[PDB]
């Protein structure tokens, strides 16, 4: 069955390469999670540095696409960086052509269109990644938009991605059934970050030190990633709670 | 099945078997390492002395990129040279436009993205090398190791090829008992040792040691080869430590 | 076996079978020896005829006044590669008024052979080459191979039964490395080496091809009557 | 590389047949039957729709009969989408001819060029052939009324009466039996319907499963008129020839 | 563009796509050409599982390339139109530059070159056609007849046949054609051309086509009537 | 590097099936149900917004898209394929019509262009067919109201009413029962909602149903006043609120 | 199936090696080189007696000083001959001189290997290129689809070649006259030819420094044939 | 080049074209035929820029001959004229335009009508009872305006031409070495051998 | 506006004896009213017993001689070390110069 090697239909109307690309998404064995505050959007991903020889500072799956947009990837790093560089190029071109910063959802759509092409044209393989895009958009406010190897995308109130993703998902749905609202009703990003980590701990049944996480935050007019110390401060705040 | 006959094809695992096969040719190669130090990086390689007919000192494998970046690799040597040629075009282009020499993380991704592009189509074969490289820039020292999938990270120390595990074992030891730093001159001795040590897993043929380094104090942030008295000095250091 | 249909496919053990089959054409090819002193470098090549009525295939090709090679394997591939080298020697001259360093000639061949081992629909080169020259840093011998692997040596040999001469040179090393400023003696030691690779036949007068380059010697090829002196 | 996934659409079988042409014809043999009949005073085109649903918009659809210019029309049997690509090409080609010579295109010349495009897809480029056969009905001042067929091979032939699509062996027998040369258009109309009536895979032939067209001299003195019948006009012709 | 080497060598040294193109020629309607003392005659079978054929408008199997050169063929009809077009184009280009109509050998050489080119170009299959090219060089009264085939080989023939059962009609021509004495008139040559087709045809009804080419661009297509007489005269000279 | 697949990936099998078109249709069969009904004074297209996660905001995912002020589209099958087709469909309305005639294309011709795009993915080198079927509802001055279905083959057919996807067999039967040629637009909306209740498992409300109409011109939606002959878009998306109003009277 | 430019495990190009088989099925071609000229002779092999044998052109002029004979898929030769003629006239245009026989042959053989995935397959025809130049006198070259060309004192290609080459291996000596060489080619052809050799089904040609490449007409050849039987009968 | 005329009478088209070919101060030739037969019943005369004239005529001729052979049919004069106009209309916006003016004289066998078409190098076509390109027109048009009748015989047409040529030899500054006259009728094209 | 030519002056002279030939040239190189060099050779040994001078615009002269010297080198490679006859050199140079017919080498050439 060469219908299992390139992106052409199988007899039951399926694209196996797209399906196998989704499988690669979890190779890194990393779970990611994103929630929206009132003023901010927070995206946390587990950080795992197995080999002691690595320089831990260069081990990241969160990317700074634009001034305002950040992206966390779930999937192998080469494909992740291919997606990162491309998204950066597209966000910069958009700003030059149209005279305003590329919105999160639009970049998400454009990357989704790119992904779609690989599902249709035979010479391009899909990238084995899932891209979660976050910002505080100037029209739509706090935003989460996620793209997969199918070329599918949609906006989220909150989301999770990875192997243990289903547990994190249902954990969050449970919080929002209770809370009755679209987001974390919290003033500062610092406390939204605490929420994100706290609910990741509950759902995974594990604790984290400062080196086990990696955190991204988008406020109005910038996206930035927390240093080890910023997270320690955040973890300590959680401890005394 | 047959998922492994064509590059860029995902297996049901989510794997690209051609890249994994590329790795075997790398694992088959001679040993090579790199060591990050206080203000620089040190590179070294094992060169199997195929025959007495090999002119000593004259089959250089460490390749310079720009004036500040060293690159060494284990695997298919021609594939390695091809990658450096590309790297040199990238640093030429980056300097041409931005005036400043290419920073190391910047350079890392240029090689990273290019190697990764050879896992995207079935009309190309992935690279048959793992590449250890780096140097000194406006932010200090950086060492990288790049693999056939296009995966790369920053390293405190790194190794690849036949003796990678013996090398990695000795590297972890250095890292543990020198948590405040290792001098550039020290790293040149340690490098010699670890190549002599990692040569045991590969010891039919005896071998030629080759070292290079960029240090902000010792070579002024430029890539130079280790030669003469300093080479012999580290050769002797390593000879002590095997007995 | 399943992974030998093209150059762009790796075997499960990490091999490139089309490159290995390309290497096989050299093995089938007639033997050629190269060796050097500090002042000269010599190529000796055994030429192979089709039958008793045919000329003996040329094995040695001039690249510049100071560089040249010998071939074993597909002759047309050597013509392509030598031509390419002639151009790089040319380019170095006309642009930089600079004779091309043998080391650079090595690197340039390596990268040219390499492109063919990584892309679809192409094929590796089916020939092995030994490059001798005399540049600004003395005498040189290079061994090219269609994998891309170029190797600087004091001496070597490639082709059919080359293993004989290759061991002899390895034994002779300290003798011939110092045949400095004597052309004839380096040639005869080359002729002696090639003799280790002969079976049921020895060196005749239109059978044998010798080339030499050195300090005050243009790369020049000796054939026919002008090698009788050396058998 | 990519060779491994190449069907090779443009090669010969050991018997010297073009596989993809043979299989396109086999595809075309399951399409709604189209019939062309040529009379001394006009041409008839009749085609059967692929089984209609009660809810399909009957009048605004054109599945089978298309206008190439004012003097030429085609009946289609095969993949509709493929047919449309070729039709727009034929229309343009007729307009290039009018633009170049200031005369309407001779029927064969248009037919030949479409057949040459089909031919190309079976010889070079490695693409699949067009899964389409046409019945060309048209008029010009050199040969008068003409019928042609072309098929995926790029072969074309002229006819007095001919059918394409399903049951053409049955239909060609019935046309061969009742067709006369002196025949007037109104008899040819009747023949076309009586022939579909018998070869159809449906229980009964009704107006809403038919496309019908004529090319007559039935306007004002030596000038030609194309008639694409509305639903009602077919429904009336069905009663007047006594099939309903 | 599409690149594949569709025509390639097999271990036995055969190019299967050229050989399979010959199978298409085998399956094509028969064709024969016979050259007289002062003329050439082209005859073509017309397959007879078809009435309702409108022969006013259906492509004639013999095609004029220039006014002094005619070409017929056996094999794929679609492929033949492409060769005929290029040949017609080249005919007019040779007139424009050399100021002289093509010799029959030249026209043959060109069409043969086209077929051959399609045997070793990527992305194309060979022409499923063999041709009989016949006519008179300009200001030359000696008759010409040539054969081409999918491989690109071509040559001159006193008389020759191609297509289905050509082996049968070649058999006939081989014992009924004297090299030393070609059919001395148009009459005689037409008869030998029709006689040969009658080994293989059926009734000589809507089943045989004949074109006669004389010197100085003097080509005339025969009609049912005239053919039919040769048919009846052949059959009543049969009762022995 | 670059595309070396310049040969078709859809070819005739010995039976004369086109495998990849057949399989694309199977992808459409799996897809979520969508429908369209044509009234005398308008057209309705409708589908279910079957949300992937409940954490998703399914209003950010529009299955029903404006193509021109007077034309709207909906699909069953693969969403990503739809989304790019909408992008191409919107652009071709401009490049190959509006930039030439200074007006938006009539429905059948925009459909014709879309069908062309989909036919080309069925024959061009190195691509698979589109895994969707589209229902395009639209208005234009000379043809009035129309409804078209477009399949992966590139074929299109005009409909009085129809459905595609999951429960299309049942849905068409139900539409045959109810459709007459005197339906007023509100009657068609009512029927559409009933038909869509059949093939909807869980929640059935204004947040899980996407429904748009091609109806009266909406000057309140045009964005400007002063040109009396410009009167605004006939394509209107019904709001969540508006859908729920008709569910109480269902 | 598998790439056109693929190497066998023995280190040979499949497509080249297969072309070599096609050449073995070809009609016989023989050339002999002497100090008085080079002779080129071929088997015409008419597939049927209705084919006019004089229209079988398997010996061909390249320039006045260079001739060529062929064996194999002879249609593949047309473009090789066309390149050769162009190269020979072109060289004379650039240099106001006759092109060398070896150079011409090298030029032709450069075409040979430029096929793949340029043309789609190698040539299925071998060529005996015979000529004369001032530098190296009379020369005969065997030009193959491998892109290799050999110089020969004598050579046979095509179906009768293993038998003909062994025959040539004995009969050639370095003082053959042109006459002797003509007779030798005639003699060896009649042996390996399926049918009986006459002036219609075999063709002779030579190239001399004085008169250049000439093809012999059937009268002159018929006399060399009559001459050949007389020497033979008389031993 | 310079002088080319045409008169369409009752049953024929008559084309008169000067024989002189001049470069600098030398009449290189005095018997030049400035005409190509495009098809048996269609003739084209031409004048303009050296080289372009013949190259154009022969290119057109080749295309019409190809058409004839392909379709075994002769294009009507109207159709040939439109083809020529379009070719000239293309050329005028090319890199280097064809600088050729033509007259197309043809007998349409279907209509049994003679037809004269005047086309300049811009591709400006008109159907005319009589026409001229160049300075000729300035004398001949007014002359023909007065002397031409629609129903004239071929013999009267030739006499009308003698009037035109007499006048041009009287008043034109250059020596154009007489004309070559050709008649296009229902029986094809023939040339008058003395004029 | 840029003028791609210049005049470097000098003058050359060739004469044929029975079994010898000369090519003389002054060694002065000028532009306008200045001397650039009192000794800048413009007559060259080009191998195969051919001497050549391209006098006029120096940049073009050097370009031509370079290309002819390269032509000779390649003639040896491609034609088995054959000697380039003076007539064949003459014809070769015609093609070098005419190659640039529409942007010529401004030189008077003598071999």
């Amino acid at each position: 069955g060469y219908d299992r090697h390139i992106t052409i239909f199988s007899p039951e109307g399926r694209l196996y390469q797209v399906e196998y690309a989704f499988k690669a998404t979890n190779q890194t064995n990393i779970n990611s999670l994103a929630v929206r505050g009132k003023d901010c959007t927070v995206v946390i991903s587990q950080k795992k540095v197995p080999d002691k020889l690595l320089d831990p500072t260069t081990v990241s799956y969160i990317f700074c696409i634009s001034r305002t947009i950040g992206m966390v990837v779930n999937g192998p790093i080469p494909d992740a960086r291919n997606a990162a560089l491309r998204a950066k190029a597209e966000a910069a071109e958009f700003r030059y052509k149209y005279g305003y910063d590329m919105p999160c959802d639009v970049l998400a759509k454009r990357m989704a269109n790119l992904s779609q092409i690989y599902t249709q044209r035979a010479y391009m393989r899909p990238l084995g990644v899932i891209l979660t895009f976050v910002s505080v958009d100037e029209e739509l406010g706090p935003s989460i938009y996620k793209t997969d190897p199918a070329g599918y995308y949609v906006g989220y109130k909150a989301t999770a991605t990875g192997p243990k993703q289903q547990e994190i998902t249902t954990n969050l749905e449970n919080h929002f059934k209770k809370s009755k609202i679209d987001h974390i009703n919290e003033e500062s990003w610092e406390k939204v970050v605490e929420f994100a980590i706290t609910h990741m701990i509950d759902a995974l049944g594990t604790e984290f030190s400062k080196n086990d996480l990696e955190v991204g935050v988008a406020t109005k007019d910038k996206f930035f990633t927390l240093s080890a110390e910023n997270i320690e401060e955040r973890l300590v705040a959680i401890a005394e709670q | 099945t047959g998922y492994d006959l064509s590059n860029s094809v995902f297996s049901p695992d989510g794997r690209n078997f051609q890249v994994e096969y590329a790795v075997k040719a790398v694992e088959n190669g001679t040993t090579s390492i790199g060591i990050k130090c206080n203000d620089g990086v040190v590179f070294a390689v094992e060169k199997l002395i195929t025959s007495k007919l090999l002119v000593p000192q004259k089959n250089v494998k460490i390749q310079v990129v720009d004036r500040h970046i060293g690159c060494v690799y284990s695997g298919l040597i021609p594939d390695g040279r091809h990658l450096v040629n590309r790297g040199r075009e990238e640093a030429a282009s980056f300097k041409k436009l931005y005036k400043t020499p290419i920073p190391i993380p910047a350079f890392a991704d240029r090689l990273g993205q290019y190697v990764q592009a050879h896992t995207l189509y079935n009309s190309v074969r992935p690279f048959g090398v793992s590449t250890i490289f780096g140097g000194v820039d406006k932010n200090g020292a950086h060492l990288y190791m790049l693999e056939p999938s296009g995966s790369y990270w920053g390293y405190k120390g790194a190794a690849t090829g036949k003796g990678r595990q013996s090398a990695k074992a000795e590297l972890e030891k250095l890292v543990d008992h020198h948590p405040e730093g290792l001098s550039a001159r020290e790293a040149v001795k340690q490098a010699a040792k670890i190549i002599y040590l990692a040569h045991e897993d590969n010891k039919e043929k005896d071998f030629e040691l080759e070292i290079s380094w960029c240090s902000l104090s010792e070579t002024n942030g430029l890539h130079k080869f280790v030669k003469g008295d300093l080479l012999q000095e580290a050769i002797d250091f390593a000879q002590k430590e095997i007995n | 076996n399943n992974y030998d249909g093209d150059t762009v496919t790796f075997s499960p053990t990490g091999r490139l079978f089309q490159v290995e089959y390309a290497l096989e054409a050299i093995k089938q090819g007639s033997v050629t020896v190269g060796l050097r002193s500090n002042t000269h470098a010599v190529l000796v090549a055994l030429k192979r005829n089709a039958d008793e009525l045919s000329s003996y295939q040329k094995k040695i090709i001039k690249c510049d006044e100071h560089m040249g090679l010998s071939l074993a394997g597909l002759a047309p591939d050597a013509r392509v590669l030598s031509n390419y080298l002639r151009q790089q020697c040319n380019y170095s001259s006309l642009v930089f008024n600079r004779k091309l360093a043998v080391e650079r000639a090595g690197h340039l061949l390596c990268d040219k052979a390499q492109k063919n081992t990584q892309s679809y629909g192409g094929r590796p080169y089916g020939v092995g080459l030994l490059i001798i020259g005399y540049d600004k840093s003395g005498a040189h011998l290079l061994e090219f191979q269609p994998s891309g692997n170029v190797t600087e040596l004091y001496g070597t040999a490639i082709g059919a039964r080359s293993q004989g001469a290759k061991t002899y040179l390895e034994r002779t090393l300290d003798t011939f490395i110092k045949i400095d400023g004597n052309p004839d003696e380096l040639i005869k030691a080359g002729v002696e080496a090639i003799s280790q690779s002969l079976r049921d036949e020895s060196l005749t007068v239109d059978n044998l091809s010798i080339a030499i380059v050195g300090k005050d010697t243009p790369f020049t090829i000796y054939d026919g009557e002008a090698v009788a002196k050396y058998i | 590389g990519s060779r491994r996934y190449d069907s090779r659409t443009t090669i010969f079988s050991p018997e010297g047949r073009l596989y993809q042409v043979e299989y396109a014809l086999e595809s075309i043999s399951h399409a709604g039957t189209a019939i062309g009949i040529m009379a001394s005073d006009g041409i008839v085109l009749a085609a059967e729709r692929k089984v209609t649903s009660t809810l399909l918009e009957q009048d605004t659809s054109t599945e089978k009969l298309y206008k190439l210019n004012d003097k030429i029309a085609v009946a289609v049997a095969g993949l509709t989408a493929d047919a449309e690509i070729l039709i727009n090409t034929a229309r343009i080609h007729a307009q290039n001819y009018l633009k170049t010579y200031n005369e309407d295109i001779p029927v064969e010349i248009l037919v030949r060029r479409l057949s040459d495009i089909k031919q190309g897809y079976t010889q070079h480029g490695g693409l699949r052939p067009f899964g389409v056969s046409f019945i060309y009905a048209g008029y010009d001042d050199r040969y008068g009324y003409q019928l042609y067929t072309s098929n995926p091979s790029g072969n074309y032939t002229g006819w007095k009466a001919i059918s394409v699509g399903a049951n053409t062996s049955a239909a060609q027998t019935l046309l061969q039996m009742d067709y006369k040369d002196d025949m007037k258009v109104d008899d040819a109309i009747e023949l076309a319907l009586k022939t579909l009536s018998k070869t159809t895979d449906s229980s009964a032939l009704t107006y809403d499963r038919l496309e019908f067209a004529t090319i007559r001299k039935g306007a004002n003195d030596g000038e030609v008129y194309q008639k694409i019948f509305k639903p009602q006009e077919i429904k009336d012709i069905l009663v007047k020839t006594g099939i309903t | 563009g599409y690149d594949r080497a569709l025509s390639i060598f097999s271990p036995d040294g055969h190019i299967f796509q050229v050989e399979y193109a010959l199978e298409a020629v085998k399956r094509g309607t028969c064709a024969v050409g016979v050259k007289g003392k002062n003329c050439v005659v082209l005859g073509c079978e017309r397959r007879s599982t078809l009435k309702l054929q409108d022969t006013r408008i259906t492509p004639s199997k013999v095609s004029k390339i220039d006014s002094h050169v005619v070409l017929s063929f056996s094999g794929l009809n679609a492929d033949s139109r492409i060769l005929i077009e290029k040949a017609r184009v080249e005919a007019q280009s040779h007139r424009l530059t050399l100021e002289d109509p093509v010799t029959v050998e030249y026209l043959t050489r060109y069409v043969a070159g086209v077929q051959q080119r399609y045997t070793q170009s990527g992305g194309v299959r060979p022409f499923g056609v063999s041709t009989l090219i016949a006519g008179f060089d300009p200001r030359d009264d000696e008759p010409k007849l040539y054969q081409t085939e999918p491989s690109g080989i071509y040559s001159s023939w006193s008389a020759q046949t191609i297509g289905r059962n050509s082996k049968t009609v070649r058999e006939f021509l081989e014992k009924n054609y004297d090299r030393k004495e070609p059919p001395a008139t148009v009459e005689e040559c037409v008869k030998l051309t029709v006689r040969s087709l009658l080994e293989v045809v059926q009734t000589g009804a809507k089943n045989i086509e004949i074109t006669v080419v004389k010197p100085d661009s003097d080509i005339v297509a025969l009609s049912s009537e005239e053919i039919n007489q040769y048919v009846t005269q052949i059959e009543q000279e049969k009762q022995e | 590097m670059t595309d070396r697949y310049s040969f078709s990936l859809t070819t005739f099998s010995p039976s004369g099936k086109l495998g990849q078109i057949d399989y694309a249709l199977t992808a459409v069969k799996q897809g979520v149900t969508s429908l369209g009904i044509k009234a005398t004074n308008g057209v309705v297209i409708a589908t279910e917004k079957k949300s992937s996660s409940p954490l998703a905001m399914s209003e950010t995912l529009s299955k029903v898209s404006l193509l021109t002020p007077d034309i709207g589209a909906v699909y069953s099958g693969m969403g990503p394929d739809y989304r790019v087709l909408v992008d191409k469909s919107r652009k071709v309305a401009h490049t190959s019509y509006k930039r030439i005639y200074g007006e938006y294309p009539p429905t059948k011709l925009l459909v014709s262009e879309v069908a062309k795009i989909m036919q080309e993915a069925t024959q061009s080198g190195g691509v698979r067919p589109f895994g969707v079927s589209l229902l395009i509802a639209g208005h234009d001055e000379f043809n009035g109201f129309s409804l078209y279905q477009v399949d992966p083959s590139g074929s299109y057919f005009p409909w009085k009413a129809t459905a595609i996807g999951k429960g299309s067999v049942a849905a068409k039967t139900f539409l045959e029962k109810r459709w007459n040629d005197e339906l007023e637009l509100e009657d068609a909306i009512h029927i559409a909602l009933l038909t869509l209740k059949e093939s909807v498992e869980g929640e059935f409300n204004g947040d899980t149903i996407e429904l748009a109409i091609i109806g009266d011109e909406n000057p309140d939606l045009l964005g400007y006043t002063g040109i009396p002959t410009d009167k605004g878009p006939r394509f209107r998306k019904l709001t969540s609120q508006e859908i729920n109003d008709r569910l109480e009277a269902l | 199936d598998r790439g056109v430019s693929t190497f066998s495990p023995e280190g040979r190009l499949f497509q080249v090696e297969y072309s070599l088989e096609a050449i073995k099925l070809g009609s016989t071609a023989i050339g002999i080189a002497t100090k008085e000229g080079v002779v080129l002779g071929v088997e015409k092999r008419a597939t049927s007696p209705l084919l006019e044998s004089d229209s079988i052109e398997k010996i061909v002029e390249i320039d006045r000083h260079i001739g060529c004979a062929m064996s194999g898929l002879t249609a593949d030769a047309r473009s090789m001959i066309e390149h050769a003629r162009t190269a020979a006239v072109t060289h004379n245009l650039y240099y106001d001189e006759d092109i060398n026989v070896e150079s011409l042959t090298q030029s032709v053989c450069d075409l040979a290997l430029r096929f793949g995935e340029l043309m789609s397959r190698p040539f299925g025809v071998a060529l005996l290129i015979a000529g004369h130049d001032a530098d190296d006198g009379y020369q005969l070259f065997h030009a193959e689809p491998s892109g290799t060309f050999y110089r020969y004192n004598a050579k046979a290609i095509g179906s009768g070649s293993e038998g003909a080459q062994a025959e040539l291996l004995n009969e050639w000596h370095s003082s053959l006259t042109l006459k002797e060489a003509e007779l030798l080619v005639l003699k060896i052809l009649k042996q390996v030819m399926e049918e009986k050799l006459d002036e219609n089904n075999a063709q002779l040609s030579c190239i001399t420094k004085q008169d250049g490449f000439k093809i012999y007409d059937n009268e002159k050849t018929a006399e060399l044939i009559k001459e050949l039987k007389e020497k033979e009968a008389a031993e | 080049m310079d002088i080319i005329l045409g008169i369409r009478v009752q049953d024929s088209v008559i084309l008169a074209s000067s024989k002189a070919v001049t470069r600098g101060i030398s009449v290189l030739k005095d018997s030049d035929d400035k005409t190509r037969q495009l098809s048996p019943h269609t003739l084209m005369s031409f004048a303009g820029e050296a080289g372009d004239t013949v190259q154009f005529a022969e290119y057109i001729q080749a295309n019409i001959q190809l058409y004839s052979i392909r379709e075994d049919y002769e294009l009507s004069p109207q159709a040939v004229s439109s083809f020529v106009r379009q070719e000239l209309a293309k050329s005028i916006r090319s890199r280097r335009p064809y600088q050729v003016n033509v007259l197309i004289g043809g007998y349409d066998k279907k209509k049994n009508k003679p037809e004269l078409y005047q086309i300049d190098y811009l591709g400006t076509k008109v159907e005319l009872p009589y026409g001229a390109h160049g300075y000729s027109g300035f004398y001949t048009f007014s002359l023909l305006d007065h002397h031409y009748r629609p129903d004239m015989t071929t013999e009267e047409g030739l006499d009308l031409l003698k009037l035109c040529v007499q006048e041009l030899e009287k008043r034109m500054p250059m020596d154009f070495k007489g004309v070559i006259v050709k008649i296009v009728d229902k029986d094809g094209i023939r040339q008058v051998d003395d004029f | 506006q840029f003028n791609p030519y210049g005049d470097n002056g000098g003058t050359i002279l060739g004469i044929a004896g029975e079994d010898f030939a000369v090519l003389a040239g002054d060694t002065r190189n000028i532009t306008d009213y200045s001397i650039n060099s009192r000794y800048e050779p413009k007559v060259f040994d080009c191998g195969d017993n051919i001497v050549m001078s391209a006098n006029g615009f120096a940049a073009d002269g050097d370009a031509l001689v370079k290309r002819f010297k390269n032509s000779v080198k390649w003639y040896h490679f491609d034609h088995n070390d054959k000697k380039l006859s003076i007539n064949s050199a003459a014809r070769n140079i015609q093609h070098l110069l005419y190659g640039k017919r529409f942007f010529p080498y401004y030189v008077h050439t003598i071999i």
